[PDB]
């Protein structure tokens, strides 16, 4: 059985020289010849035990095995191995048992030591994850500590290169907090990627067009790929941010007033984005018990419908009347007759071209405030788009009966 | 006149589904040059729990029935019973593993009993490896075992109920009937069937206090500041808003066999 | 003629035999006999003590106790009763059906309570069923000890007892067979004696060793309440008695203490369980579950003929006393008393739903889980009809989300309905919305909603309640109490759209039966109404659904369709004018086919092409979106 | 020490009790033993007069004769057998436990073929289950005619036969009990000896007055078959065996004649009808049509422990003549024999099928009256399943119309062609056209196609076919056998459209689970299709109509829907461009919201709400037609806080 010659057999691949991994590999193809560092890597294999026995599992299948991590994650016999792979090559690794399933083993289906190694047909291997939402491409030179990253609230201390896209920006060593990524020109999507980023973790940041400032077109930044801010960011050190079950009851309320006129301020600056999350940072608290008597929790409820309704006129600038949406039915279910949530919903509503559910919202605006016109104007104006759109139906469907009588020749 | 068609039976499929539902084992360990103190054991479990926590909230959520409950109680449920839920899953994962009474946590994650070192071990050994050993003494298989571990994510409800409580009860009784049959599928019993079930259900019950001393415990641990210890926020925040349930006694055990 | 007169004789080699060879089918009830000879042997001297209490100096505690030895192979039977003399140890032991019992019986003054389990003369020798050697050894109050010993070849031996003392009773010895050892286990005795004789008044305890001692363990701990009188049980005890007798952790949710008294003489629990029963654990598919008891003495399980089985959701037992039994006493004989006992247990359970339902919380939770039942025994069981037709409970229109029983529908009527009015569907919401209540929602009509496929079947027989006629919807020639106006304005309709009628049925002639003028819908144009007679659509897609079929079930019960126009609406005036203007527009040929095809769906029918239909709609989406034909 | 030693005695009269009333329940069958005494009888003197033929000079006809006496509430048994002589005559109907009969072939040697009925000496007494006092008068050839007589008393007594001689033989009298009289006529007479005789070796004459004159009727004409070795029947004869018994004027399709020997011996007839029973599965009374007999004498019948439901429409037999009954002879006394029963029942049963399977036409026959049961056999029995998957027949795609095997599909199968794919519907020509095999039928692969209800079952136990497992083609994930370049192409179309699957999710977010680009489809915008666990369409259908069922079980076992979009139709291309350019454009969304409830019809499911797919329509009409006649403060809203 070949695959059991070569459990003793192979070129040195070592971290301990007794154990390692064997490089029976037989051969490299089609793709760079540089050892790639990566995720979302995905790979197809076929294989065997080092015993020569045939291996019950989804490499029969032909797995498109993902590598997660940039250096690895889940069998350690293959992420040992990623350190060694080429896209085109197909590997055939073995790797002694220290690399297999490790000290409890995968028993009690797999002994610890009963390890493989399989004919990996592999793919590109360079380059780490992006993010969820799109926005930034990260890739990374040294692990942070692990059990340690910055969380909104905390002030951190990152080192920056001055680069920027082979450019150079205010890009500079800060003691940054979160509205600064409005506030300093800061690359605004930063205000997330820092929560991922590990203390000491060393990381090149990419920020794209809306998670950068390319489509604000900064001219701060100057940068023709205002669009593609790609630079190194260090995070070096931090503070922790209390969080709202560390925060007392007091503290959260007085939190929420200050962050309130941080929120006010922004939204007034055209900084809809840190309006958001300052208004986000008072809703999630108020949400919370507080152990609060009558009276006091309505200093909870002033703060709260106040970043609900700023909330949702954020969202009107900022999103096509989604976000902002809920954050009205949230106003509106707090405070059923609250004009303002009345009127920005049934605006969303309008603007969605939604216009029963805006003359509705529209109606009810004028229950609570027969006098606000604004409302009035919003039911004539969603009267005159419907009549608008009945009309290019009969432009297109008059008479389709004949048209296809016709056509049918 | 007309004779109402009588019913084959399809083929149930809640084990199934539980089967495909369950998550792979995570990884856990530290490095090896460091010597398992009492910080490093807890702070490498915790940071296991943690994501096994959340894992298994997902699990949850894949839950038929379960998945039908209101949010509030189908979260509710994860948060009474996310002791007793990773307590089952060790003591299984363990005595499968090796007949020993360890705990095996992951791939990488072995406490042998050398390697009780934890004061919460050494007082709650008694309880971790009542699961563990009974479990191995009953020669309980994979499916019975996914079927008593559902039935665990529902043996706790608040003192005052849930909202859904007229699923709650229909889901219990669903996967009271999916352990019953994965019971007689395998023992091939009669009146043993009904025993093997009253003594694995008494597993269930008496893991009320498995739970309770054990949960103490992991009050301790991340109330006080004795040992340096990192613990993830999600268990920490679960914590500090579990504690007041438990002293107050908020939370309702549940009573699944008499007979 | 001189005539010789001889006696009948029998051959003992050939008589045992048979009994031990051809009475029984099993071998549990070697255990059952020998437990039911020493309960009457206490009993015996539990009435003797009762004007001579001398007669317990010799021992007071009346009780049996089980000893099973595994390593002599021996099992050995302990009470207290009377025990026996020399005299009846050979009298009764040695006479093959001899009934020394009886006599007792036989012997009693005429107002005695001794409940005795009766007997012929034999049952004692089935203890060879399972031994080799039988040992008896007895003292009674007024001899010494004997041991009685037999291996059943046709004699038996008397030796004078010389080993430890009894007091009192009878200690019976089996030497048993060398291949039948399971009932040296206890998990194989435990199940014997729970499943025949778990009522015996006398408490009986099994001796086992474990780690070593004896373990005593009380087999027998529940009392058999149902002898009773009824009003003295409280709700927790029938409870109690309710989760052991069938291994229950909940509650009974209702039940029925119950007694007859005539020609049979029995008693019987009935309890209505809190959810529906299920197999939790593998037993005969769908058995009853009612349980006959003769004199506390188990005999039967699955009397089909006890009881319909859409009231197989009733446990119980029924405890009876002198019917005559089957010689093994596994079965009864002269079934035309199941019949007897059938009738009566069905006219109690109607009594007990008929006060359920008093409660109408308790009713609702009942209903939830049981209507399916009470659904079955309208379809069957035909002389019930009449009551179990108002345990039903509906959605109507005017319920919202409660149920009615159909005595609201009718004290709800107006004073111009002679009608029931129903329609039947899938689900609650397309039911509710139907084109086919239209005008009766206009006039403010009741109408129930019937949903589940049980319904259908159901409905066929109950044709009238309370005197009035039960009348669907969805077939052609319903009738509303209109007035003379509106019917001489349809005449002039159906005059005007005649021409319609006749050329849409030249459109589409294979489809329907008929295109009429009608005056049932408000705002559909159309809609395909069932036939008189015949099914409806309901009914043609539960049978087209089901597992067992033949050609000729649909071939019988296919539905005719007729399609309905509304003269009322714009469509249908707009194709009236055009459609005469041109009987050869081919456009008007298109719009009926959508017309009809629509009223299809609309109505609750498979839509078979179903193709065209889905292509007609997209050639419309093309020209809606601005796609042109090239 | 001094032991005493005793024999064991009887209580005669308890004893005589209890064989009268607590023996047997069903009075009827007195008959029954009047008649196997008799026939014992009959056939002892045929025996003897083997090797002695004077035997027979005192007369040569072995017959039975019942003659029933309306007027004196008698009936009269006669035979022309052995007879019994004085001695005898006490001995045996004196003595409650003795049997001649056992005696007898005890008495005779090994080799000797003869097998009697009786061997218990209680039969006899039976008899007064129905009659007051019987009498028995009797001719032996070596002794005079005697009469005994008596009542069930204790006592009974013998005369001299004054009376005419009847040649040789015994003749009983029944004085039948007042109430009993049903028993006399000759309509229940007849269909007691039809239920209970049948079989019986000798000739059985029952004679009626009627206007008056003797009718003399011969029962049992037919004789057993089963008996004779099976080389020597022809198939005409079994058939007309067949007829007989069931009354059928059809002939049978197949038949099956086999015995067994060893520990329990067994001979036994199956039949298969050329139609099915009308009721097959509907009549509530017991579904297994195969008597048991033993030494031919009936015993048993509908009985669920001989053969698996699904069998239950074989006609037949089994004969044995070793098993052990009860008293009354109405039962087995040990189950395990039931057990060992059925194996063999059924393996041959399967044997019959398989042979019935060469010949082509008559397989088509069979199928079309039993695939119902055959395939109720695939999902109930596990361990034959293996065997009964080779009877099944289905129409394919590719079968013009005729159902083919199982194995003719694999057999057809393309070398990449790892799965075997198949459709399930309501009927051929919704399958056939169904969007969702347009790409597999472009490509050349066949589908099987599925249409009863029940086949919904098989398709979950089946599996696979030697080892190439079923796929299901309405579900999500379905593999084709594609060409690399065909799949980068695909791939280029999936970064395309991204949005759609978006934006339709959104509008749909609650109506599917999914929103993806597919390739399944060629010609159709779109599909509904379910994932992979969970009930599909019809599977779901068919469970919401069963008559009976749980419906609590629905909220956990119901289809995930997964929407499919076609990227290379028109109007799939149109919306993606213009639902780029506006997101809230009114317009896709109402089209996105037609294609929907199109796709659920034309994938099998079921609308929630008809009566809104209507309206959509008719206003759409309207449009088409012109029919358009009845279709024609401020500043808080801006303050920041
Ligand atoms: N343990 C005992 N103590 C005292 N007397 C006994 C005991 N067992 C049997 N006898 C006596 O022996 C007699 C023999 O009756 P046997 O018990 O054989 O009938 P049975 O088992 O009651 O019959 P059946 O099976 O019809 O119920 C009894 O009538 C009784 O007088
Ligand atoms: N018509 C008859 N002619 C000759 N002998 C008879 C006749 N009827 C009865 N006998 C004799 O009486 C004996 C007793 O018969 P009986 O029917 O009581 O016993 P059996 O047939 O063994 O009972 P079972 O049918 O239960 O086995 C027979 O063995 C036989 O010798
Ligand atoms: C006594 C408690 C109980 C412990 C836990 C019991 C259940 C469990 C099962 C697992 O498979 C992985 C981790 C956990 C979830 C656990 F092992 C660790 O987290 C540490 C723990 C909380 C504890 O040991 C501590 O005191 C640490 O704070
Ligand atoms: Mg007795
Ligand atoms: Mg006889």
């Amino acid at each position: 059985s070949p695959t059991a010659t070569v459990a003793e057999q192979g070129e040195d691949i070592t971290s301990k020289k007794d154990r390692g991994v064997l490089k029976i590999v037989k051969r490299v193809g089609n793709g760079e010849e540089t050892p790639m560092i990566g995720d979302k890597v995905y790979v197809h294999y076929k294989g065997k035990l080092s015993n020569g026995k045939k291996f019950d599992s989804s490499h029969d299948r032909n797995e498109p095995f993902v590598f997660s991590l940039g250096k690895g994650q889940v069998i350690k016999a293959w992420d040992i191995g990623v350190a060694t792979m080429k896209k085109g090559e197909i590997c055939h690794l073995l790797c002694k048992p220290e690399y297999a399933y490790g000290s409890a083993g995968s028993l009690p289906k797999i002994p610890s030591n009963a390890t493989l190694f399989f004919e990996i047909e592999l793919l590109d291997f360079k380059g780490e994850d992006l993010f969820e939402d799109g926005g930034i491409i990260r890739r990374t030179k040294r692990k942070g500590e692990g059990y340690s990253n910055p969380n909104e609230g905390a002030t951190v201390e990152i080192h920056l290169e001055g680069r920027c896209g082979g450019r150079m920006f205010d890009c500079r060593d800060v003691a940054f907090t979160v509205g600064e990524g409005e506030d300093h020109d800061i690359p605004i999507g930063i205000d997330k990627a820092l929560e991922k980023m590990q203390r000491e973790e060393q990381c090149i940041l990419y920020l794209g067009p809306r998670y950068g400032f390319g489509e604000a077109g900064k001219p701060k930044f100057g940068i023709e790929p205002n669009a593609e801010l790609i630079y190194e960011v260090t995070l070096k050190s931090f503070e922790k941010a209390k969080e709202s079950w560390e925060m007392d009851t007091k503290e959260k309320l007085e939190q929420a007033a200050i962050v309130k006129e941080k929120g006010t301020v922004y939204f007034k600056g055209g900084k809809y984005m840190q309006a958001v999350i300052q208004y986000g940072k008072i809703v999630s608290w108020l949400e919370m018990e507080y152990g609060l008597s009558e009276k006091e929790s309505k200093a909870s409820e002033s703060f709260l419908l106040a970043a609900f309704l700023n909330l949702a006129m954020c969202y009107l600038k900022l999103r096509e009347y989604t976000k902002a949406v809920e954050c009205c039915d949230k106003a509106l279910g707090l405070d059923s007759a609250n004009e303002k949530g009345l009127y920005r919903r049934g605006e969303a509503q309008l603007l969605m071209n939604e216009f029963e559910s805006a003359k509705g919202d529209f109606e009810k605006v004028l229950e609570v405030n027969p006098q606000n016109k604004a409302a009035r104007l919003q039911i004539s104006m969603c009267q005159k788009k419907a009549k608008e759109h009945n009309e290019r139906d009969r432009r297109i469907y008059a008479n389709m009966f004949k048209k296809f009588a016709e056509q049918d020749a | 006149t007309i004779v109402p068609a009588t019913l084959p039976q399809l083929t149930p499929t809640l084990v199934s589904l539980l089967e495909v539902i369950e998550p792979e084992v995570l990884y856990a360990g530290y490095d090896s040059s460091v010597p398992d103190s009492t910080w490093r054991i807890m702070t490498t479990l915790n940071m296991l729990g943690g994501r096994q926590v959340i894992a298994a909230v997902k699990w949850a959520k894949a839950i038929p029935g379960f998945r039908n409950l209101h949010l509030d109680d189908q979260m509710t449920l994860l948060q009474y019973s996310w002791m007793s839920l990773m307590a089952f899953a060790l003591g299984w994962r363990s005595y499968r593993q090796s007949s020993a009474n360890l705990l095996c946590f992951a791939p990488d994650l072995i406490i042998n009993e050398q390697r009780m070192t934890l004061p919460c071990m050494y007082d709650q050994c008694k309880h971790m490896l009542y699961v563990s050993s009974e479990l191995h003494r009953l020669q309980v298989s994979y499916e019975e075992y996914l079927c008593m571990k559902t039935l665990l994510l529902l043996s706790s409800v608040p003192k005052d109920g849930l909202k859904s409580q007229e699923l709650f009860d229909e889901i219990r009784m669903t996967y009271i009937k999916e352990l019953g049959k994965a019971i007689v599928k395998r023992e091939g019993n009669s009146s043993q069937n009904w025993q093997r079930f009253y003594q694995l259900t008494k597993l269930l019950d008496s893991m009320h206090e498995v739970v309770e001393n054990l949960l103490n415990y992991c009050f301790q641990t991340f109330l006080d500041k004795t040992m340096s210890i990192e613990f993830p926020e999600m268990l920490a925040e679960i914590i500090t808003n579990q504690i007041p349930k438990y002293s107050n006694g908020n939370i309702k055990k549940l009573l699944f066999h008499q007979k | 003629e001189e005539v010789e007169t001889f006696a009948f004789q029998a051959e003992i080699a050939q008589l045992m035999s048979l009994i031990i060879n051809t009475f029984y089918s099993n071998k549990e009830i070697f255990l059952r006999e020998l437990i039911s000879n020493s309960s009457d042997a206490l009993d015996k001297i539990r009435y003797e003590s009762l004007t001579d209490p001398s007669k317990l100096d010799s021992g007071k505690e009346l009780h049996i106790n089980l000893i099973p030895n595994k390593q002599d192979r021996t099992l050995t039977i302990v009470d207290t009763g009377i025990g026996m003399t020399k005299a009846d140890l050979i009298n009764n032991l040695g006479t093959i059906a001899k009934s020394g019992t009886k006599a007792f019986m036989e012997a009693l003054q005429a107002g005695a309570d001794i409940s005795m389990i009766g007997q012929f003369g034999v049952g004692f020798y089935s203890a060879y069923l399972v031994a080799e050697k039988v040992t008896v050894i007895t003292k009674h109050n007024d001899d010494e000890q004997y041991a009685w010993e037999s291996s059943a070849g046709g004699s038996f031996t008397v030796r004078t007892d010389t080993g430890e003392p009894m007091g009192r009773g009878t200690k019976v010895i089996l030497h048993l067979k060398e291949d039948q050892t399971e009932y040296l286990e206890e998990r194989r005795i435990k199940e014997i004696v729970k499943k025949h004789s778990q009522f015996i008044g006398y408490p009986i305890t099994l001796f086992v060793e474990k780690e070593k001692y004896i373990d005593q363990e009380e087999l027998n701990k529940t009392k058999p309440i149902w002898t009773r009188n009824p009003d003295d049980i409280t709700n927790e005890e029938y409870g109690e008695f309710y989760k052991s007798l069938t291994n229950d952790w909940e509650d009974h949710l209702a039940v029925k203490h119950f007694s007859v008294e005539g020609q049979l003489e029995f008693r019987a629990l009935l309890f209505v369980p809190r959810r529906a029963p299920f197999d939790l654990f593998e037993n005969r598919k769908k058995k009853n579950n009612i349980k006959l008891y003769v004199r506390r003495v188990f005999i039967m399980d699955n009397c089909e003929e006890l009881i319909p089985e859409y009231l197989n959701f009733i446990r119980g037992v029924v405890d009876s006393e002198d019917l005559p039994l089957n010689i093994s006493r596994e079965m009864l004989q002269q079934s035309k008393i199941l019949k007897v006992i059938r009738k009566n247990l069905v006219k109690k359970c109607l009594e007990l739903f008929t006060e359920l339902a008093e409660d109408k919380e308790n009713y609702k939770k009942f209903y939830e889980q049981f209507s399916k039942n009470i659904k079955l025994g309208i379809h069957e069981d035909s002389q019930n009809r009449k009551k179990l037709s108002e345990l039903l409970r509906y959605y109507t229109s005017a319920s919202g989300d409660e149920m009615v029983s159909l005595k609201d529908y009718c004290t709800r009527m107006k004073e111009n309905q002679k009608h029931i009015y129903y329609i039947t569907g899938e689900t609650k919401d397309q039911v509710a919305n139907s084109a086919f209540v239209e005008r009766l929602r206009k006039h403010g009509l009741e109408v129930i909603y019937m949903i589940e496929p049980i319904d259908e079947y159901c409905v066929q027989q109950l044709k009238e309640f309370e005197g009035k006629t039960l009348v669907s919807v969805t077939k052609e020639g319903l009738e509303l109490p209109e007035d003379e106006e509106e019917k001489k304005k349809q005449e002039e309709k159906k005059t005007k759209f005649e021409n319609l009628c006749k050329i849409m049925k030249d459109i589409l002639e294979k489809k329907v039966e008929k295109v009429v003028v009608s005056n049932r819908l408000v705002t559909s144009p159309c809609c395909i109404v069932t036939s008189t007679y015949g099914w409806t659509a309901n009914m043609e897609r539960i049978m087209k659904a089901q597992a067992l079929r033949d050609n000729s079930t649909m071939g019988y019960m296919a539905a005719k369709k007729h399609l309905e126009i509304n003269p009322d609406h714009s469509i249908i005036e707009t194709l009236r004018q055009k459609a005469e203007a041109d009987k050869n527009d081919k456009s008007v040929k298109d719009l009926v086919i959508l017309l009809y095809e629509t009223a299809l769906l609309s109505s609750g029918f498979s839509l078979e092409d179903p193709q065209t239909h889905a292509n007609r709609i997209y050639r419309m989406i093309k020209l809606g979106l601005g796609i042109d034909e090239d």
